[PDB]
């Protein structure tokens, strides 16, 4: 039914990335998916950055491994990746302090921290200059509510610090409340970021969708990804107007992860499966998942960080086995 | 030394809880004279508001002032009283500790970390404005002066309070200049006291790991750009914002030890308001007036009033009253 | 949309802020010449001088919304906080974006230069009025000013439109784009972006440092001038000096629907208040511009022709231009030169 | 013995008028040897160390035009801390401009304001300029202007400012100006609005003595005076600084139109240097090199392109040189 294969640009990245990419490749071959990766890596002559863009204009999806290293930043600018989505959802076999959590964190990522011209006035005096606007608050408020309906979510919570930021965070929640009208099927609520962090640890089950501006987003992604199982189980994706890049969810997992074959690949394989559902290859997205979610419940194979001692190379290779005709999926 | 310590009433729930502490402080009869006051924003002559000037004295004579709640200053767009007290006495540090209450069952069971937040500037020097329709701009600043100063304090709090190592928390990727400076002033104070191990972690890195395994930290020093996020996040780990204490240390030795409740008058006056904070907020304040022996008693009675399992408050999985709690401690400080 | 101007029955109502200093007296006089000239205009006097509260200036601003035109004396400031300036709050919050200043040399008033006749369109809503100042650390005072593309267009749009409507030929953009390259450069291109749409009007530019030098030596070389709201007010003040003093030059803040007419100087003359030596020609000429704005040209011409006549009398020169006559005599002259019969000329 | 003084002729008519001063300066019989240099940009962008070396020992200096990545002049303020910009506008005795008896000195902050600025685009179509003004730089330029006033027998010192608009920045520059003036009660000190100064200046510039001003509006007030005397050709200069250095200069541009062509006027660089004697202490050769030039013009015998006539870089220069020996 699929003549040829959809081209997906892949930047493997620096460090445990390629090793994680290789895991995506092997689980893809095994899986009989019609997708072709092409990779351009990533400081001397950054011709690659336009070499990458060209590819990106041609394919308009990607898989990244987080260039450990303005490199990453200038790429996202050129692509105008304005929305970031992290899916914090507990795997069933992998027990944590917060189980059966299903949350999704949409954070703005064009403005806020990611602008903020900084300069010096006096020796010993540094100054930060963050910008919040309505253009980009409206944009991410629209995304959230569109997503919240496309995925069947019932609640959007806008996270803010309008206590201290009188105007700027004030401005944001106006656009959220403006946009929230269009979707009356969707419960809207706001919450303070200090309060929300504490609520996220106590009763995290109270949220559906969280949409927040940039400062507070980089923090809640990791805070949430902890509840669910850690930095190697949580996937994410970022959205341009026309683009889409898929990747790992937790941003700064470890100061150094050095040592081959120990990193867990559940993040990329689940990111990657989510990637397929974007390419509307819905059945392979639903089987790469079902395999990964069912090697976890079987508990035999687990990675150092998840419990057991099994390596990357053997945690991968047990997934293929489970995709490779050993899956049921006969429920219609 | 029979010391006097000013005591702001606390609006809303403040009365029930402030006098609850007093009455529990009667039980071990600590040498504390409660020179009552209040700090309801008053408007000063030169234009900018000023505090009640008997408090500005009572606490410039006495040095430890124990606070309570603060009526939300939503009356008009005017200075917030909390902001006045911090600026007046120049309390440049806010120290909130987090210990796992052994009675209270919560998923995180082995938590003993302290979050020192620098309380001079950063977020608290907030200047947002407008540049065109729907284009707000914020201006925050971090100064080398008060960076080192909280880097200094923070090691001192480890030594003084017998704390193995120290973690500076930051975002030296996103904002290299503002935090690199704040790191730098910590790195210099690291060499000063090499009996205390010093690491650096990202704000993100911390959050991810403290929610999985919070045991690994114990003191965290962090500028004010982030605010109470990291500290309020931990509060959840030990469970509740009403069992966690806070205290603003200040220059010239002045210091206000406070709770971090709100002003919800709902059960306020229903003789059912949990005062477990301002009590532990003052157990700190005794420990800051050398009263180690007068406080370790107040505390273990409160920890084993909760570990008890009947004489609780309704805010902590029970049904009873602040009156039953205060007295169960009162009988157990006498052993 | 907005309610109509307060003109019912051939008479307009305009707001009058008498203002501080000599503002009160000169304003009275305007009425006296106005009533004598049989002008369809009545003055809804609004007070704007109490300090530290916006009860005062919120009121005048509403007034001007009501009637769409006003005439002001000059509010003085010296609350004393960083704050904002009452006069500029009008200008900013009525979007009176186009301070204009006409600088013909007077024939009666002889000074160092003769034959001047400049127009000084100037941005009236950002730049300086945009400043945000804060004392981050004691001894360190930082100041953030904004120059945008929108507002830089319309003043350039206005400067040419006016220059064509007036049948003038050169237009000079004054800037210091060299030293501050990004922001004045933005401004300058927007002038270029309009000087194309009007090719018959000669276009030009000049550094402001140079402009002030060419002004005080050979200033007859300027037609229209359009400049951002910047450079303090050197350009508006050097010419006020050249043509004879602040008592002569009279400016006008136009907006899209609103307008406020005033002396070109921001002086209050508290030194000579209630002393009958305050020169009335500037203020009188102001109100003449206000009449042309209400489309009552005939009356504008009449009063103006009379205001220039009085200035030919060395006897009617007040102490600011070297004479010894008084405001009252001066006003007598101008009234002697408006001769109306059955309400005409 | 002699006096060794760095020196940097520049672009355009620069090396031409420069050595045309060496000619008339030595033609006065004047004790100064010119340890010449040439500044250009090398990279951290710094200028040549052959100059920087010499003048740390040579101390004073002299200059001429330039052009323009970080421009030439900017590296001289920054690296030698040339923190004040003295500029006397006294009107020539022969050259007929309608403002006859101008006599003004316009000291100016050379360290803050625009020269600390940072243009940076906020959103599309929205530039934003950060400037800063500090305490210390004000008290320092404030102090300077009374020292100058005391030394050179000045009577008034008026702070110029615009605390109408910049209430906070100019209000602090005013604070520190007063402090200084309440330690020097010999000098009459008043403050005037920048508006009013240009209004009075063009009307009767004779009431003006020493003018001290921050650098926020900077150059415009000083050039306006220059318009009064006759141009940038006859306007002197000077950039007193921290180390003890003090680079004198001429304010006109590259002058590319008649680069060689022997067509230029040096009265700038000359009077730029007659100021250098007075800084250096050679008052006696000063009044000679000076009064020789005001008479050179008063007579009206010759007048270059700026003043109008036909004489060249050489025709005027030697025409003074012989007058100086007299």
């Amino acid at each position: 039914r699929v003549e040829g294969s959809f081209p997906v640009t892949m930047l493997p990245g620096d460090g445990v990335g390629p090793e994680l990419m290789h895991a995506v490749k092997e689980v893809f071959k095994a899986a009989a998916v019609p997708v072709e990766f092409q990779e351009h890596h990533l400081m001397a002559s950054e011709e690659k950055l336009e070499q990458v863009l060209s590819s990106m204009k041609e394919n308009k999806v990607a898989i990244i491994g987080k260039i450990h290293t303005s490199y990453d930043m200038r790429l996202r600018r050129k692509l105008d990746l304005f929305a970031n989505v992290v899916h914090v959802k507990s795997l069933p076999g992998y027990m944590t302090r917060h189980n059966n959590l299903d949350l999704v964190i949409i954070r703005e990522q064009t403005e806020g921290e990611y602008s903020s011209l900084e300069h010096e006035s006096a020796r010993g005096v540094i100054e930060c200059l963050k910008i919040v606007t309505r253009a980009k608050s409206q944009r991410i408020a629209k995304f959230a509510f569109d997503y919240a309906t496309k995925k069947g979510r019932g609640k959007v919570t806008a996270v803010h610090k309008a206590n201290i930021m009188k105007l700027g965070d004030g401005l944001f929640l106006q656009c959220c409340e403006e946009v929230a009208e269009l979707y009356p099927k969707i419960k809207f609520e706001t919450m303070i970021i200090d309060n929300c962090c504490m609520q996220l640890v106590q009763n995290p089950y109270q949220f559906d969708v969280l949409v927040m501006p940039n400062l507070y987003g980089n923090i809640i992604d990791n805070l949430a990804a902890g509840l669910v199982g850690g930095a190697g189980v949580v996937p994410g994706e970022s959205y341009s107007a026309e683009y889409a890049v898929f990747e790992t969810g937790a941003r700064h997992p470890f100061a150094q992860a050095v040592g081959r074959n120990i990193a867990n690949p559940t993040a990329m394989l689940l990111s990657a499966s989510n990637m397929l559902r974007h390419l509307n290859l819905e059945y392979h997205s639903s089987m790469i998942a079902d395999a990964v979610k069912k090697v976890i419940k079987v508990g035999k194979v687990r990675t150092s960080d998840m419990g057991g001692y099994a390596t990357c190379h053997d945690f991968t290779e047990e997934i293929c086995r489970r995709v490779k005709d050993l899956d049921e999926n006969l429920y219609f | 030394g029979v010391q006097t310590v000013t005591l702001i009433p606390g609006d809303g729930i403040g009365p029930e809880i402030s006098a609850a502490v007093m009455k529990i402080f009667d039980a071990a009869k600590a040498p504390i004279q409660w020179e009552e006051r209040n700090v309801t924003a008053i408007q000063g002559p030169g234009g900018k508001w000023m505090i009640p000037s008997e408090a500005k004295e009572s606490m410039d004579k006495n040095k430890m002032g124990l606070k309570g709640p603060l009526k939300t200053p939503i009356a008009a767009g005017h200075p917030s009283m909390n902001l006045l007290l911090r600026k007046t006495f120049d309390l440049y540090a806010n120290v909130r500790p987090c210990v796992s209450i052994e009675g209270y069952k919560t998923p995180y069971t082995d938590v003993n970390i302290v979050t020192i937040r620098e309380n001079t500037e950063g977020e608290y020097s907030g200047i947002e404005h407008v540049i065109v329709d729907g284009v707000v701009q914020s201006i925050k600043l971090i100064t080398e002066g008060a960076s080192k100063r909280i880097a200094e304090f923070a090691f001192e709090y480890a030594r003084n309070n017998h704390r193995s190592n120290v973690t500076a928390v930051h975002k030296a990727n996103i904002m290299r200049m503002s935090d690199g400076l704040f790191l730098q002033k910590c790195r210099e104070v690291a060499e000063s006291c090499k009996d205390i191990k010093f690491n650096e972690m990202y704000l993100d890195t911390v959050c991810l790991n403290m929610v999985q395994d919070p045991s690994q930290f114990d003191v965290l020093v962090m500028p004010n750009l982030y605010g109470d996020i990291l500290s309020d996040l931990c509060a959840g780990l030990i469970g509740g914002l009403g069992v966690t204490p806070s205290g603003n240390i200040g220059a010239n030795g002045v210091a206000i030890f406070e709770s971090v409740h709100g002003t919800a008058p709902d059960i306020a006056g229903k003789d059912m308001a949990n005062p477990t904070a301002l009590l532990l907020s003052a157990v700190m304040m005794l420990r800051h007036m050398g009263l180690f022996d007068h406080a370790a008693r107040i505390e273990a009675a409160c920890f084993a009033t909760i570990k008890d399992g009947k004489s609780l408050t309704k805010d902590l999985g029970g049904n009873a009253k602040c009156s039953d709690f205060t007295e169960e401690i009162c009988r157990r400080v006498k052993d | 949309t907005i309610p109509p101007s307060a003109k019912y029955g051939g008479r307009h109502t305009v707001t009058m802020i008498p203002g501080d200093g000599i503002g009160p007296e000169l304003m009275l006089h305007v009425k006296s010449v106005f009533r004598h000239a049989c002008v369809p205009v009545d003055f809804e006097e609004v007070h704007v001088s109490s300090n530290a509260d916006e009860e005062d200036i919120r009121n005048a601003i509403m007034a001007i919304r009501r009637n769409r035109v006003a005439l002001k004396g000059n509010i003085e400031t010296n609350l004393p906080p960083s704050h904002k300036s009452r006069n500029n709050i009008l200008r900013t919050s009525l979007d009176l974006y186009a301070n204009v200043i006409h600088c013909k040399s007077l024939p009666g008033v002889v000074t160092r230069h003769k034959d001047i006749d400049i127009l000084i369109v100037r941005e009236n809503t950002e730049g300086e009025y945009s400043s945000l100042e804060h004392e981050s650390v004691a001894g360190v005072v930082e100041s953030l000013k904004i120059i945008t593309k929108a507002k830089s267009l319309r003043i350039a749009e206005y400067a040419f439109k006016l220059a064509q409507e007036s049948g003038r030929k050169k237009v000079t953009a004054v800037h210091k784009a060299n030293i501050m390259k990004l922001g004045d450069g933005l401004f300058l291109q927007c002038c270029r972006e309009v000087a194309a749409r009007y090719p018959q009007i000669t276009f030009e530019n000049m550094i402001v440092d140079n402009t002030t030098m060419q002004l005080v030596s050979r200033p007859q070389q300027f037609d229209v001038m359009v400049m951002p709201n910047l450079y303090g007010n050197i350009v508006n003040n050097v010419c006020a000096g050249l043509v004879g003093g602040p008592g002569l030059v009279a400016g006008a803040n136009y907006g899209h629907v609103y307008a406020v007419f005033e002396t070109a100087t921001r002086n209050t003359g508290k030194s000579i208040a209630n002393k009958n030596i305050a020169n009335p020609t500037a203020t009188l000429l102001a109100s003449c511009m206000m009449l042309d704005h209400l489309k009552l040209h005939s009356y504008a011409t009449s009063i103006r022709k009379a205001v220039l006549a009085s200035m030919d009398n060395e006897n009617m020169h007040t102490p600011d231009i070297g004479g010894q006559g008084t405001t009252s005599e001066a006003i007598q002259d101008v009234i002697r030169h408006i001769r109306v019969i059955n309400g005409r000329a």
